[PDB]
């Protein structure tokens, strides 16, 4: 029972890693779009900092 | 009055001046709005290429 529980926990946490990498990529793309919109002048630094957080 | 009387004037030559003073204010009020909307269109032209 302990071996099966530990292996299934590893199998779950690797998929959690993959979904966290996908979420981080989405957040990085949003930050790049907000940085571009700050460079052209449409948005302000008040939005760039919230995108950085 | 900007023409000598009895002379041969050309097409498009200015003959008078009727004290603009109101149309100047209308022109400034129009171009102040044009100055903001033009650079907003120019900024959105650059941002729409990056899907921002």
């Amino acid at each position: 029972a302990s071996v099966a529980t530990a292996y299934l926990t590893l199998k779950a946490d690797q998929a959690q890693l993959q979904l966290t990498k996908d979420t981080l990529g989405t957040y990085q793309k949003s930050f790049d779009l907000t940085q571009r919109s700050y460079d052209v002048g449409v948005a302000s630094a008040l939005d760039l900092r919230q995108a950085q957080t | 009055r900007l023409f000598k009387e009895g002379s041969d004037v050309k097409a498009g030559q200015q003959l008078y001046q009727i004290d603009p003073a109101t149309y100047e204010a209308d022109y400034q009020s129009a171009q102040a709005n044009l100055a903001s909307t033009q650079e907003q269109a120019q900024r959105y032209k650059l941002l729409v290429a990056d899907q921002a």
